[PDB]
């Protein structure tokens, strides 16, 4: 029953002059200067979303290489920003961009791959970094690297597989870890990881395809998870993972078109969480990566697995088949 | 003032942030940097780099302070993790440094540690870092299952908001049957109190996800105790179907209920049942059609077995 009404006033087209002028200037301030814990993600989600866009150009190409040498550690994983510590949320995001770039050898791979080995536990999981947080997004976000730089052999692919599948709950989807609640996030992790390792055919694609189209709302977004607010980036967690199963048809596609177009700022541009709430990058990207998946003529074909376009991944040869 | 403030704050966090990267270069690991980063993680504790000064500061005081100085670091610890989970009791960075500070512990109190998952799962019942932080201290003092389950009965009937507490129960009932489906006696039982659930709330959509997932957990194996239950579930769900006409959680499980029971004999009623619910529950319709066509391709097969 929780739930937004949109307004009949609310953008109902869709404003793509505005987001690339959005992302072209963002950062030019105090949200700013507040998220550069996060930067390097911040670059990956602007460029992509103007990739996606076909203004990838705007964007300064030679500016960002430098960041990312600079944000290598000497153990091979990479961080947010310039002194700021290594993780895997940000090796992942630092590979997406240098593969966006054609540029992947500006860094040392194979300290990244050395790193990403350094990170798997004795039961298949990965930390996030040294301090030993073990979820599932990192689990991906090891795999996801991994694929982008063909050395998914560098780890221990059964047992990584092992613990994913041992996150699956009575309802189909995944969590955190083991005993963890379904989470729309974790779920496109999780359906991510199993897509890139070739075992998508363990996962009851009706039982988590019922969860995952059911978390549409009457005003035609979707939750993250039962009883919650919808949200654009959830939204985009839901499509995706539907995507990899091949059950996108299972939700409303006009009714999330009207959705996403209603959480667009007219007058700045970008996208915001919910109708009349103000944007961020990161929404920005998943309501225009959303928008591709439900066949947007004006953007280019997302990915459902990496997010990024698929242009880019048939370039690298890295497509993992999905149920459809 | 109020725009003109948000200056103010940003340089102070700016100058203490740069204070610390200084310190940490310099290799001044030291209390000064827990002082500094109070200041800053209190108001943004995603700062992950931040957290990491603590423990690596921490973890330096721990070889050059005597054991009272040390017992009096971590509970000073407890109390700034407390205070900064009450700002924010969905930061990631913050629970992890609390079960990092737990687990090297000489002699953790686990029992104060639940307490503080009870407070604040009666704050947010849905708060899944919270559920995720009691099953980590359940399972280093060997809580053991009944105890939890005995918690998430009393979760459940108080109040709604309930997914979260039938998410544990669905993981800590196969724990007290562990097997190399749930036994009979167990399932039943269960079934009587997610009944209680969705006809107290039939609005509540996960006592119908629970539901459905006891269904999964014979048809030609029913004893004549469970095709008894099953049957009468149905007429219940036929009751709330007049009290609630477009309630689309007790037609979808009308018709899980009749599959449960004989497909072939309630083929006419369950494709019946399937057009009222895609009236009833459009935007699911695409899924609805697709479900139909799995049970029809199924009761094809069970009509070529016929001898
Ligand atoms: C599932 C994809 N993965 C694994 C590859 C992944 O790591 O995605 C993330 C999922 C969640 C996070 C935590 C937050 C999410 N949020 C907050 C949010 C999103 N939707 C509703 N909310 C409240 C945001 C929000 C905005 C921005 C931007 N720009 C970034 C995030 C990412 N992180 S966060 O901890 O860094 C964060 C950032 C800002 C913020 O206040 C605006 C709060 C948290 C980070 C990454
Ligand atoms: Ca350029
Ligand atoms: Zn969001």
């Amino acid at each position: 029953q929780k739930d937004v009404t949109i307004k009949s006033d609310a953008p109902d087209t869709l404003l793509l002059e505005k987001h690339a002028d959005y992302i072209a200037s963002y950062g030019s301030d105090y949200e700013y200067c507040m998220s550069e814990y996060l930067r390097m993600s911040g670059v990956y989600w602007g460029l992509t979303v103007m990739d996606l866009m076909g203004q990838l150009h705007r964007m300064n190409k030679e500016e960002i290489l430098v960041f990312i040498k600079s944000c290598q550690h000497e153990c091979g994983g990479v961080s947010a920003s310039i002194g700021h510590d290594p993780h895997l949320l940000y090796t992942l995001s630092a590979v997406q961009i240098l593969t966006l770039y054609d540029s992947i050898h500006v860094i040392n791979v194979d300290k990244v791959v050395a790193y990403v080995q350094s990170l798997q536990k004795e039961d298949g999981s990965f930390a996030g970094d040294i301090w030993g947080e073990i979820d599932t997004r990192f689990s991906f976000c090891a795999v996801a690297t991994l694929a982008l730089l063909g050395k998914l052999d560098a780890i221990n692919v059964e047992k990584a597989i092992e613990f994913v599948l041992s996150c699956m709950n009575f309802d189909g989807g995944f969590g955190c870890r083991p005993g963890s609640e379904s989470h729309a996030g974790q779920i496109y992790c999780c359906t991510g990881f199993l897509a890139i390792t070739s075992q998508l055919h363990q996962v009851n694609s009706d039982l988590l395809g019922w969860w995952l189209c059911e978390r549409q709302l009457p005003s035609g977004g979707l939750n993250g998870r039962p009883e919650k607010l919808p949200d654009v980036c959830y939204s985009w967690w839901v499509l995706a993972s539907l995507k990899i199963i091949g059950r996108l048809h299972w939700i409303d596609r006009e009714k999330l078109r009207s959705f996403i177009l209603a959480c667009q700022d007219e007058e700045t541009g970008g996208f915001a969480d919910r109708p009349g709430d103000m944007v961020d990058p990161f929404h920005t990207l998943f309501g225009i990566a959303g928008l591709s998946l439900l066949g947007e003529e004006q953007i280019k074909p997302v990915s459902p697995v990496f997010c990024m376009p698929e242009e880019v991944l048939q370039r690298v040869n890295v497509q993992p088949e999905l149920v459809s | 003032a109020k725009r003109l403030e948000r200056e103010q704050k940003l340089k102070l966090y700016q100058s203490a942030t740069q204070a610390v990267f200084q310190k940490r270069q310099a290799g001044e690991l030291d209390e000064s940097v827990l002082e500094l980063t109070s200041q800053i993680l209190g108001a943004n504790p995603d700062f992950a780099t931040l957290w990491n000064c603590r423990r690596e500061v921490l973890q330096h005081l721990e070889t050059e302070k005597s054991p009272e100085e040390s017992a009096a670091l971590v509970k000073a610890e407890l109390g700034f993790l407390e205070s900064c989970l009450r700002v924010n009791p969905k930061s990631y960075g913050t629970w992890h440094h609390r079960c990092w500070l737990l687990s090297r512990l000489p002699e953790p109190n686990w029992a104060r540690e639940l307490e503080l998952c009870a407070r604040f799962l009666e704050a947010d019942e849905r708060n899944f870092h919270c559920w995720d932080y009691r099953r980590f201290v359940a399972a280093q003092a060997a809580v053991a299952p009944a105890e939890e389950l005995a918690f998430t009965d009393s979760l459940i009937t108080r109040n709604f908001s309930n997914y979260s507490s039938w998410h544990y129960r669905s993981c800590l009932l196969p724990q007290l049957h562990p097997q190399p489906r749930l036994p009979e006696n167990v399932l039943l039982k269960e079934l009587e109190l997610v009944q209680n659930a969705f006809f107290t709330d039939p609005n509540d959509q996960s006592a119908w996800f629970y539901h459905r997932w006891l269904l999964g957990a014979g048809r030609c194996e029913l004893s004549v105790e469970k095709s008894t239950v099953l049957q009468s579930e149905l007429e219940s769900c036929k009751e709330l179907q007049e009290l609630e006409p477009e309630n689309k959680w007790c037609l979808l499980t009308i018709i899980l209920l009749m599959r449960a029971l004989d497909p072939l004999l309630y083929e006419k009623e369950t494709l019946q049942y399937f057009s009222t619910l895609k009236a009833v529950d459009p935007m699911r319709a695409a899924y609805l059609d697709d479900l139909r066509s799995k049970f029809l391709l199924e009761n094809s097969v069970l009509k070529m077995e016929y001898a």
